[PDB]
RNA sequence: GAAAGCGGCUCUCUGGCCUGUAACUGACACUGAGGCUCGAAAGCGUGGGGAGCAAACAGGAUUAGAUACCCUGGUAGUCCACGCCGUAAACGAUGAGUGCUAGAUGUAGGGAGCUAUAAGUUCUCUGUAUCGCAGCUAACGCAAUAAGCACUCCGCCUGGG
């Protein structure tokens, strides 16, 4: 499971581990978009051409 | 405006050997009275010549240390959120602002002559304390509030 | 507020509807902070009111804005034009208050259609390269003709 | 470089829940699923697997919540 | 004449909120004697999550950890913010022994409704 | 799924299609006023459950002012069984049935081949896009899931308030 530690990591090396890998965690987008609650017809404004703009 | 449009240059001194002799003329000299201005500047290294009799650059350069701060300020807003994000400009402009400082306190003192209240601030510049070091620490203490750079 | 300059510039001045001016700019003194200076400057002419010109200028302490506008009646110009000053301050709410408003390019072959390996002699001569970037139509796959340094038709070919 | 859906690799149909990580490399490093875009999945065949992964995530044979 | 300890592997509970940050240094399960926040210091205003102010917030209790007498750190960060990063490099460089910066920001799954529109 | 809508997981009984198929009925077809059913969202009835959220209202900024946006809260209400309203941008402001047909195109899941020492392609059906032939309109645009060309069931519409 959680190793929390890159292989003999340094300070800036673990900083780049958490920046890189914890930036690819997805741990921030759902939170900042979960600042406030929204209407479920706005939840499918979320489930719309943002993701279709991402892939296509 | 758009460009780095050119500045101008006055010549350095051959008498006491400083360009801030004639730049001290560039702040004390009003109505273009350059000969009276050199009478005050040469009279001020004469004020050194009674007090210490040393080189002009001891009092003049220790004074420069007193009146050249590290940091200056700038207005930078988000949409009104005026983070006073600072800068540290180069010694021609820092020396220029110190020349505003010595023309300020060495001008606006109610004493007898220009060389007498400028004897108060060139001689108290030889006392190298008080108004000048506070006149830069008034911006130096602000820098901890100027800690923000472009953050939010 | 601080100061006026009431000026009827064609007809004499009468302080009933000028007092009505003074009261709607009294409502400027409901929307004031320092009513620094104003000036009435009005103009009515002959031929049974084929115009009604009025004016008041507004040098406040930060903004300046005048008003030389019309109606048929001068009373209606005082009405609709000082109401226009009310709606101007209604335009001047956010314009006053809301000072916040809130090496090698990693890419494929740039050519589209495939050209055969004999055409690579012309395809090297097409764009001006010593090689010839062309998906081979004759040879199954990709082929290219280089320039050997002896001077003959070269071939940059895995082949 | 193919590496799509693993379906032609474990061809066919088995199980898709009685592996440990043979099917469950579909996990992310943070206990969630690999993307249908990075994996780039055949949609309802991915549903033919994920419709029992959603079981097998949380059947107490697998850490359903994790990080790193 | 008070009870004191000499622990070495403290557990550094630092919560970066989206307005402030506590900087805490903890026992083995634990509990914190050497601990602080940004808002412990009077940086109340726009200065509430300046990251170098967060550096000194991640420095003050950090140097207060030697009252107990610990040098190696068992770091645990929770929550992001607008001052998190220079705090992270701060306690990565605060007279400490950075080996394990934990990341314990808890995650719901379409949980409670947040407060509404803005 | 007719829509309304429907997403932790597992069971229970549960419609509805499509692919093939002539095994079979032998036109049983399409509709659809009337009548009937279902049905957003709230709210209303009774009885619970009462985390978080939030009408009502309060406090603090806000400014001339704030009964508003922000913050602190915070009642109704949101959830569960149990009855009702029948009105929503009902939307795609595009009725229902079926026929016709340039193509570039998505993706499902079948049917078939298919590509074989494991690969990867072609046709077929309902799906849902995007461009665009023809046609097309006041223009905008539609165009195979036609705003094109037909017919049967219905419905609306008559200048504005």
């Amino acid at each position: 499971s959680k190793t929390l530690v890159r292989k003999n990591e340094s300070l800036d090396d673990a900083l780049r581990r958490f920046k890189r890998s914890v930036t690819k965690a997805g741990t921030l987008q759902e939170l900042r978009k979960r600042e406030h609650y929204e209407k479920p017809s706005v939840k499918r404004k979320r489930k719309s051409e943002a993701a279709r703009k991402r892939k296509k | 405006r758009k460009n780095r449009a050119p500045k101008r240059e006055v010549l350095a001194d051959p008498m006491y050997n400083s360009i801030v002799v004639t730049r001290l003329i560039n702040r004390v000299m009003l109505d273009g009275k350059r000969g009276v201005a050199a009478q005050i500047v040469y009279g001020a290294f004469k004020q050194i010549e009674e007090a210490t009799g040393n080189n002009p650059l001891e009092v003049f350069e220790t004074a420069m240390e007193n009146i050249m701060p590290v940091l200056e300020v700038r207005a930078r807003r988000v949409g009104g959120s005026n983070y006073q994000v600072p800068v540290e400009v180069r010694p021609e402009r820092r020396t220029t602002l110190g020349l505003r400082w010595l023309v300020t306190i060495a001008r606006n003192r109610g004493e007898h002559t220009m060389q007498d209240r400028l004897a108060k601030e060139i001689l108290d510049a030889a006392n190298n304390t008080g108004a000048a070091v506070k006149k830069r620490e008034d911006t130096h203490k602000m820098a901890e509030a100027n800690r923000a750079f472009a953050h939010f | 507020m601080i100061k006026f300059n009431i000026r009827g510039e064609n007809v004499e001045v009468t302080d009933a509807i000028r007092a009505y001016v003074e009261d709607k700019i009294g409502k400027l003194d409901k929307y004031f902070n320092d009513g620094h200076e104003v000036t009435a400057y009005v103009n009515l002419k002959v031929y049974t009111e084929k115009r009604a010109k009025v004016e008041v200028t507004l040098p406040a302490k930060n903004v300046t804005l005048r008003a030389e506008d019309t109606s048929q009646d001068m009373y209606s110009s005082i009405d609709f034009v000082e109401e226009k000053l009310e709606r101007q301050i209604r335009k001047y709410k956010t314009r006053m208050n809301r000072k916040p408003r809130n090496d090698i390019v990693r890419t494929k072959h740039v050519a589209l259609k495939p050209m055969d390996a004999e055409e690579a002699v012309l395809q090297m001569d097409m764009l001006g390269h010593d090689f010839y970037v062309f998906t081979d139509a004759d040879s199954n796959g990709t082929h290219v003709v280089y320039r050997r340094t002896d001077g003959r038709y070269g071939l940059i070919e895995t082949e | 470089r193919k590496k799509v859906d693993f379906i032609a690799a474990n061809k066919i149909e088995v199980v898709d829940y009685k592996d440990t990580e043979l099917l469950k490399r579909f996990i992310s490093e943070r206990g969630k699923i690999l993307p249908r875009r990075v994996t780039g999945t055949s949609a309802k065949n991915q549903r033919k697997v994920v419709n029992a992964i959603k079981r097998a995530r949380v059947m107490a044979l697998l850490p359903f919540v994790a990080e790193d | 004449r008070r009870v004191k300890k000499n622990i070495e592997s403290g557990i550094v509970h630092i919560q970066s909120t989206f307005n402030n940050t506590i900087v805490m240094i903890t026992d083995v399960h634990g509990n914190a004697l050497a601990w602080s926040s940004a808002g412990a210091l009077g940086f109340k205003g726009s200065k509430k999550s300046t990251p170098f102010a967060a550096q000194m917030a991640s420095e003050a209790a950090a140097k207060a950890a030697q009252e107990q007498g610990l040098k190696t750190v068992s770091v645990t960060v929770k929550g992001p913010g607008s001052g998190r990063e220079s705090a992270i490099r701060a306690l990565a460089a605060a007279g400490l022994n950075v080996t394990s910066i934990s990341d314990v920001t808890p995650v719901p799954h379409n949980g409670a409704r947040p407060p509404k529109r803005r």
